[PDB]
């Protein structure tokens, strides 16, 4: 079976300037005056969407800034100037013969301005506490890079191995991230405890910012 | 104009078989050849075969030879994957997608929304939906975040929306997490104007179809 | 208006280097083999009247790709109508 591999695995490019992707075919995809590699990309959630076909034939409806060229075993895409929406992961595919393959890949990043998170708390709802446990929320949105650290306390009591945290793909218009963090407590603990915070630690923050509530007030 | 669409999110017992399927139209049903695809988080993207309506005849990915069975049906339009003797290693998202024969071409054009299969001795279960109400120190400023929590689900998908997708802008619905307990929750949230709070209604739609568990959520400042 | 036409083109190994939408018992009803892409004499949306000997009238997409395949590698003659 032909083998497709995608260089790089990852890359990150601002904006107005140049993404180029590349793929290598382990022999040849290319016979007859055609070359059989087509480029296709990928946003969460839906599927592929084809760009290129044949090597270098833009598919229509698919904007001029995406081109791809090579033949035999090397080929390219490239994406130039690169925009917002171009965040997703791109695919290369051969249908020289039987069976047909896809590289692994390249996820493409646009680079932005560092983006501070806005950060919120969220208590457990009342009709949650009804079934014995809580669930406390903290959301951190659109912030730029996506490296983030979330505190848990509880009472100033450091909360460690009781929270999942969650990311966003990054965002197709302002490309940011955003994230959140829940920590799960039963509700006998909800009830002995006051005061819950999380804290965020980020890039765009000058230092650690806090959001917090007391149980019970409002 | 072209629209594939494919059947609903499955959950099934190890040992068992299922059938997905992806009715085509705004074309030719009977013109062009119908791909599977599937993609997990192992391999990722894997072609399967195709099979050409006109005729029913088909080529299988030799992998797949023994998994995947593929047929069409006329007279609905319809291509069928059945997927034999399931073991987890099946679950994944599965796609149809159409190609050309013409010259040889075989690009993908056109896709289905994808299948989400589950192989999986535990049983469903819908969802909890709980409100993430929108603090009442939101700045008046100002903008303020809301939410729903979607909590103990299996399996996946699920899907949300926010005001039968009317509110679109400033929507993030995170990946789901798996809980030590097997059971999956996500959250989703939306930033709105703090002066909105007063006026405007946010429900957010919830669908599970593996349970069939459909539930709408106002949520509102509380209380 | 429309113009009927003899053109030559190059069978290679692959095809004839365009795909065809139409024909019998297509999308709306029966209509005529169209050229809707050239995978790059011909151009897109020409009606395609005979292939070599064999009239196109009445045939399916699929059909009309058997016709093509069996063409031998070479020079082929084929009729084509085109509008205005």
């Amino acid at each position: 079976d032909i083998v497709l591999t995608q260089s790089p695995a990852s890359l990150a490019v601002s904006l107005g300037q140049r993404a180029t992707i590349s793929c290598r075919a382990s022999k040849s995809v290319s016979t007859s005056g055609y070359s059989y590699m087509h480029w296709y990309q990928q946003k969460p959630g839906q599927p592929p969407k084809l760009l290129i076909y044949l090597a270098s034939n833009l598919e229509s409806g698919v904007p001029a800034r995406f081109s791809g060229s090579g033949s035999g075993t090397d080929f390219t895409l490239n994406i130039h100037p690169v925009e917002e929406e171009d965040a997703a992961t791109y695919y290369c595919q051969h249908s020289r013969e039987l069976p047909y393959t896809f590289g692994g890949g390249t996820k493409l990043e646009i680079k932005r301005t560092v983006a501070a998170p806005s950060v919120f708390i969220f208590p457990p709802s009342d009709e949650q506490l009804k079934s014995g446990t809580a669930s406390v929320v903290c959301l951190l949105n659109n912030f730029y890079p996506r490296e983030a650290k979330v505190q848990w306390k509880v009472d100033n009591a450091l909360q460690s191995g009781n929270s999942q945290e969650s990311v966003t793909e990054q965002d197709s218009k302002d490309s940011t991230y955003s994230l959140s963090s829940t920590l799960t407590l039963s509700k006998a603990d909800y009830e002995k405890h006051k005061v819950y915070a999380c804290e965020v630690t980020h890039q765009g923050l000058s230092s650690p910012v806090t959001k917090s509530f007391n149980r019970g007030e409002c | 104009e072209v629209q594939l669409q494919q059947s609903g999110p499955e959950l099934v017992k190890p040992g068992a078989s299922m059938k997905i399927s992806c009715k085509a139209s705004g074309y030719s049903f009977t013109g062009y050849t119908m791909n599977w695809v599937k993609q997990s988080h192992g391999k990722n993207l894997e072609w399967i075969g195709l099979i050409n309506p006109y005729n029913s005849g088909t080529n299988y990915n030799q992998k797949f030879k023994d998994k995947a069975t593929l047929i069409v049906d006329k007279s609905s339009n319809t291509a069928y994957m059945e997927l034999l003797s399931l073991t987890s290693e099946d679950s994944a998202v599965y796609y149809c997608a159409r190609s050309d024969y013409y010259d040889s071409t075989h690009y993908f054009d056109y896709w289905g929304q994808g299948t989400t299969l589950t192989v999986s001795s535990a049983s469903t279960k819908g969802p909890s939906v709980f409100p993430l109400a929108p603090s009442s120190k939101s700045t008046s400023g100002g903008t303020a975040a809301l939410g729903c929590l979607v909590k103990d689900y299996f399996p996946e998908p699920v899907t949300v929306s926010w005001n039968s997708g009317a509110l679109t802008s400033g929507v993030h619905t995170f990946p789901a997490v798996l809980q030590s307990s097997g059971l999956y929750s996500l959250s989703s949230v939306v930033t709105v104007p703090s002066s909105s709070l007063g006026t405007q209604t946010y429900i957010c739609n919830v669908n599970h179809k593996p349970s069939n568990t459909k539930v709408d959520k106002k949520v509102e400042p509380k209380s | 208006e429309a113009t009927v036409c003899t053109v030559t083109l190059e069978k290679m190994s692959a095809g004839l280097g365009f795909s065809l939408e139409g024909g019998k018992g297509s999308l709306h009803g029966d209509k005529p083999l169209t050229i809707n892409r050239i995978f790059k004499t011909v151009q897109p949306g020409d009606e395609i009247l005979q292939l070599g000997g064999t009239a196109m009238q009445g045939l399916t997409r699929f059909e009309a790709w058997n016709i093509i395949k069996a063409l031998p590698d070479g020079p082929v003659t084929i009729v084509i109508r085109r509008k205005s």
